[PDB]
């Protein structure tokens, strides 16, 4: 069932117990949980937070901690699914559910006791009614069983995504008087890391940009003696129409062109052409190339005094015409000034990590840590290996585009990566596979000229273990500038490997991700074709 | 530990272990009923609960006598201080300050 | 009868002046026994109050420092018996009826342990293979005394008058000062060790 | 925890379970012999009078009375005139470390042979630390999070301990003002078992 | 003793906050707290006042002496003068430090409150400095220092206590 009321049905009941968290890693549910452990720090409420990578982990844990825990929290997980049959917990146990994955199951939408979603009602969300999918014998009994059939499959074809998980925590935090700035700041993180996976729509980041605006002006606003004495160390939160160029404050002008796939995809820096596009477009700027190659912070400040209108004014001329986007940025201390997107790229790169040293859970601890301010090093540390991993990824990009290895089956688009290459290493982990997959789409979009091929999906593959022969597979929809961001590949893939009969596992949170074996891999491709031309 | 018991001669280990016995009478005889363990609260309080994580494997941990946790590695639990102050000091917990 | 507030503040004065003093100093029983008794009425009339409430962690909160001060204080006597065991139990065997004993009986039937358990230790490891006329070590000679002419800073509680410094062996350098209320000096310990006896000054 | 057995050598007599002190008396000590000595001669048999040994100090400790019937101990050149003008010139900058680690404590200790120039050895001893003072202090309580080994270079082992005390005294306030003060840690012992 | 527990002696201080709860009058060992208004102020030992305010539960007041005129005029004082002044409370770097880290949103100028605590305190460790050399230097067998914090004597005692014990044994060594 979902919950109305956050303060008198979900906190006021788990604030006098003991209370388990399972927080799943992506940054949104980082930043939830940096909430919900603020609030819960505040009232002596005793919390046990467990990180769990997917539906084997989570299963795991459960098991090992189901005796000892009556209340459970699970963060970005478990809405997807039919939980109570996954976790086959005993009666009086209560599952409180943040997750973000839609559609919600049906079981969970209707379970009186047990699931308790903490999801906004307002959001996108046609769940069908409860007549229709629970409940001579030909004429009606079979024709509702059929009908409940159609049904099913209609509501359970597309996955997407809601409200983010740190927005509804700040909500909760709000109504209950504890709201500080950081949690406004972890709030808008969440919702920035949402924009920045291409996880909503345009207009939803847009109005929740609106919302969070609101609060905003109510944490930051004062007047002008009130800014003279408020000490510089107090944290600093404002709107921004800033660029789209990513890390460009931490990064030189250069590298930032270079390394955003916007700009890179816009101006094919793949190709020897798109080199003397990008010095015209500095030309027409008037920008001096020795400065644009040094460092921002030491670039002269006279030329900094309009570079966002005069970017903008470029860029229109050149053919790119979404180069401002409405943000926020965070200021302490005399030096410290990050952009939202800045610290949703470091966090994400503190995770998935390629320095295998440390284990995923010690990278999703790292990345925890990061977002507290005493941990402003790992920030810093997670900064550059973002750069790298944007530099890694335009490689990676222009192998592929260079040498014609998206190659369009029928219905959609067929990109598989080899050992051989190079930075493969870099792009194993599901999360990296599915962000490349994402921007190797856009650029072919921006290059390619069969226009047949632009309005297609990607399928894109890259191994994963050479011991057992696996493959990582994931499938993204096409790439366009008003796309509802819905993904059918889900249940396309379960579909596909119950024909064919192969080795398939889902262990991540999302559906759209899977495990292969990789001789099964041709077979099941032709079913997939079958299935969807 | 078993490593820092190999390196000691067994006269040693006896003096140790008259020693402890000792410690414990004492520590016994302070108050009215099991006295005061003065080998606790090493350092002046500050709050009264804090957040631990776990540097290695440990399993079953008691809380309360009615509830225990499980200690696996980089798990986090918000507890009380004294309660936690001793596997802090042997390295088994992290004191994680926010 | 005292306060309980100062109560705390004699502990807080003692927990210093120990932590300071080159010697161990005179033992307190009163103190100890009426904290340790004030901490248990308080546990037992917290358990009779919520769990939920504020004022039940802001009793606990208070009852951790005062636990604090207390163990810190009976941690420094700890050590300094350990360091001086012989001559701790030479003075307490010694000592005059009237004169206030530096060890309470707890403290003593440790001490005792302590000298028994190490005697023995030494005497079956090493000193019953050593020749015949060589196995007697005499503790009190082998364990350094206390060196009560450390410099220690004070606070003066009561004005004091006609204190001798004397800056070394020559007497004719020696000479004398004044202590008012509420000054701070830096003095050797022996000079003014019974003003600390006696609460006239407060060693910082 | 663990606090070892302190130096006694600049008292009237050293510790009897302090390692430095046992570590001091080791080292060795000019004499003359006064007397015959039988039946040891296979370690310098017999030893002829006025023979010139170098002894260790805890062994002409033992020998020596006041009357001179064993041996006769002659100081150090360390401690005779030739090096008190040196120090006298400038103490700051005469190696301790290298003239016998534990300077001080050595020359305390020869007070005991009651020779004529024990006001000399005295006055010198004296001198030197006050003379050396400044150095150690401002040094100890201004090296941040810096490489010392320069600045303990010629330090004797008592000036050591000093500028080690100067040092924590420093870093305890700077954690104390950066915030690390208040995090309960691993204790010392276990970090350097478990960590090293 | 170490800061750690300066700063524990330091806590015991009395500090003023504005409650958003109501309580009833506790009654402490240490000494009763006033019952507590929403909105009305209340006195209260600092470490309470801290946690009071981690937990988002009062909001600090500054102190009467935390006011950026009469700071400067101590601070000047302070650099005119050759002894030690007195100073507005015993614990004045501590306070400074506690209160300044964590309600800086309560204490307008906290900045400028900062610097000028600053000031005082490196002029005051000059002066300690100066102290101990004449010490040493002029063979003294006693000092006064007055209007000296604990904090102040702490940062530096250990290591003036000890080569002031050794000079002293170096200045005995003749007495039989």
């Amino acid at each position: 069932m979902f919950v109305s009321d956050f303060r008198k049905e979900f906190y006021e009941v788990v604030q006098s117990q003991r209370v388990l968290l399972f927080v799943a890693s992506d940054v949104d549910a980082l930043c939830a949980c940096k909430i919900l452990q603020a609030l819960f720090q505040c009232d002596h409420v005793q919390y046990t937070l467990v990180p769990v990578s997917g539906w084997q982990e989570l299963e795991t844990a459960f098991l090992e901690h189901k005796e000892q825990f009556h209340y459970f929290i699970l963060i970005n997980c478990g809405a997807n699914v039919d939980l109570l049959d996954i976790l086959q917990p005993d009666e009086d146990t209560i599952f409180f559910v943040c997750d973000t994955h839609r559609p919600v199951n049906v079981v969970n939408v209707y379970n009186d006791t047990q699931i308790k979603l903490l999801i906004k009602q307002d959001d996108d969300l046609e769940v069908p009614a409860y007549e229709d999918i629970f409940r001579m014998r030909r004429r009606q009994r079979r024709e509702w069983e059929a009908r409940r059939r159609d049904i099913l499959f209609d509501y359970e074809q597309y996955e997407y995504h809601g409200t983010s998980s740190a927005m509804v925590m700040f909500e909760l935090a709000w109504m209950l008087s504890k709201d500080l700035n950081d949690m406004l700041w972890w709030a808008i993180v969440g919702l920035t890391d949402q924009w920045v996976q291409d996880k909503i729509t345009q207009m939803k980041y847009v109005t929740d940009v609106g919302v969070l605006q609101r609060h905003v002006s109510r944490h930051n606003h004062r007047n002008e003696d009130e800014e003279n004495t408020l000490s510089v160390d107090c944290t600093r939160i404002s709107f921004e129409y800033d660029l789209r160029l990513v890390l460009y404050q931490h990064w030189s002008l250069h590298d930032s062109l270079c390394n955003t796939s916007y700009t890179a995809a816009r101006f094919k820096l793949w190709s020897v052409h798109g080199q003397k596009r990008l010095q015209e477009f500095l030309a027409d700027m008037g920008l001096p190339l020795k400065q644009v190659k040094q460092k921002f912070q030491a670039m002269d400040i006279s030329l900094k005094e309009n570079l966002r209108e005069m970017i903008e004014e470029s860029a229109n001329k050149f053919g790119m015409k979404d180069m401002r986007v409405q943000t926020f940025s965070i200021h302490f201390g005399f030096k410290h000034k990050f952009l939202a997107s800045d610290v949703v790229f470091a966090t994400m790169s503190l995770m998935e990590s390629p320095e295998k040293d440390g284990s995923g859970t010690d990278h999703f601890i790292q990345a925890l840590d990061s977002l507290s301010r005493s941990n402003l090093d790992k920030l810093y540390h997670g900064l550059e290996l973002a750069k790298k991993q944007l530099r890694a990824t335009q490689q990676t990009i222009a192998s592929c585009l260079c040498t014609n290895l998206v190659i369009s089956q029928g219905p959609f688009l067929y990109c598989s990566l080899m050992e051989g290459t190079p930075d493969v290493m870099l792009f194993s982990r599901p999360a990296s596979l599915s962000l490349l997959s994402k921007h190797l789409l856009k650029s072919f979009v921006c290059s390619t000229k069969n226009r047949r091929c632009k309005l297609l999906p990607l399928v894109m593959a890259a191994p994963l273990s050479m011991e057992h022969g696996t493959v990582t597979v994931v499938g993204i929809p096409p790439e366009t500038d008003s796309s509802d961001r819905k993904n059918f590949f889900g249940r396309a893939f379960e579909k596909a490997a119950e024909s064919t009969s192969s080795r398939m596992l889902h262990n991540h949170f999302d559906l759209s991700v899977i495990e292969l074996k990789a001789e099964d891999r041709s077979k099941f491709l032709d079913a997939l074709i079958s299935l969807l031309s | 530990p078993n490593a820092l018991r190999f390196h000691m001669a067994a006269e040693e280990m006896e003096w140790f272990n008259n020693y402890k016995r000792s410690l414990a009478t004492y520590m016994r005889s302070l108050g009215g009923d099991e006295g005061l363990d003065i080998t606790q609260d090493m350092k002046p309080p500050k709050s009264l609960y804090i957040e631990v994580r776990c540097l290695k494997d440990y399993g079953e941990f008691e809380v309360d006598d009615g509830t225990s946790v499980l200690l696996k590695k980089n798990s986090q639990h918000f507890l009380p201080r004294w309660k936690c102050e001793q596997l802090i000091r042997q390295g088994v917990l992290e004191h994680i300050l926010s | 009868v005292l306060t309980p507030a100062e109560l705390i503040e004699r502990l807080e004065q003692a927990w210093m002046n120990e932590k300071f003093a080159p010697e161990l100093l005179e033992s307190k029983p009163e103190i100890v026994e009426c904290v340790m008794e004030q901490l248990e009425h308080m546990e037992e009339n917290l358990r009779r109050a919520k769990r939920e409430d504020l004022k039940v962690s802001i009793h606990q909160m208070e009852m951790e420092r005062i636990r604090y001060v207390l163990s810190s204080y009976l941690r420094c006597r700890l050590m300094k018996i350990e360091k001086f065991f012989p001559h701790v139990l030479e003075k307490e065997k010694t000592r005059p009826e009237g004169e206030p004993s530096s060890l309470s009986p707890e403290e003593l039937a440790f001490a005792r342990e302590f000298m028994a358990n190490t005697e023995s230790y030494l005497k079956n490891v090493a000193l019953k293979h050593m020749p015949p006329n060589l196995q007697k070590v005499d503790l009190f000679r082998a364990v350094p005394k206390p060196d009560l002419d450390s410099y220690v800073f004070l606070r003066v509680r009561e004005r004091q008058e006609n204190i001798l410094v004397e800056p070394d062996t020559d007497e004719q350098r020696d000479y004398v000062i004044d202590l008012e209320k509420g000054s701070q000096h830096l003095i050797r310990y022996k000079t003014i060790a019974p003003l600390v006896a006696s609460g006239a000054v407060q060693l910082i | 925890a663990y606090f070892r057995v302190e130096s006694g050598a600049l008292g009237p007599e050293e510790n009897f379970l302090s390692l430095d002190d046992i570590l001091m008396s080791h080292e060795k000590l000019p004499v003359r012999t006064e007397t015959a000595m039988p039946r040891l001669g296979a370690f310098f048999n017999a030893v002829p009078q006025g023979s010139k040994l170098e002894l260790p100090l805890w062994l002409a400790k033992g020998l020596f009375d006041n009357k001179r019937r064993i041996l006769s101990v002659e100081l150090p050149k360390i401690y005779q005139e030739g090096w008190r003008t040196v120090f006298s010139a400038d103490p700051n900058v005469v190696d301790l470390h290298k003239m016998g680690p534990h300077f001080y404590g050595f020359g305390s200790q020869l007070l005991h042979f009651d020779s004529p120039e024990n006001a000399d050895i005295s006055q010198s001893l004296l001198q030197t630390f006050i003379g050396r003072f400044r150095r150690i202090m401002d040094s100890s309580q201004n090296a941040y999070n810096e490489d010392t080994s320069a600045l303990v270079a010629r330090l004797d082992e008592m000036e050591r301990g000093l500028f080690q005390t100067g040092q924590k005294g420093l870093n305890d306030f700077q954690c104390w003002e950066k915030g690390q003060a208040s995090q309960i840690t691993a204790s010392n012992l276990v970090q350097n078992y478990k960590k090293r | 003793m170490d800061a750690a527990e300066v700063e524990f002696l330091a806590e015991k201080e009395l500090v003023t906050i504005i409650p958003n709860f109501s309580l009833d009058k506790i009654y402490l060992i240490g000494g009763d707290l006033g019952p507590f208004n929403p909105g009305l102020p209340v006195e209260v030992p600092l470490w309470l006042a801290i946690n009071l305010k981690q937990r988002q539960k009062c909001r600090l007041l500054p102190p009467e002496w935390m006011d950026v005129e009469k700071l400067e005029k101590m601070r000047d004082h302070e650099r005119k003068e050759e002894t030690f002044t007195p100073m507005p409370s015993p614990y004045y770097m501590e306070l400074t430090k506690l209160l300044l880290n964590h309600a800086s949103d309560n204490i307008p100028k906290a900045d400028e409150i900062r610097t000028l605590v600053k000031d005082m305190w490196d002029t005051r460790i000059a002066k300690l400095r100066v102290s101990a050399d004449s010490f040493v230097r002029q063979q003294e067998a006693h000092a006064k220092l007055d209007n000296l914090t604990l904090m102040e004597i702490n940062t530096s005692g250990t290591f003036l206590t000890q080569a002031l014990n050794h000079m002293y044994k170096l200045r005995t060594n003749l007495q039989p």
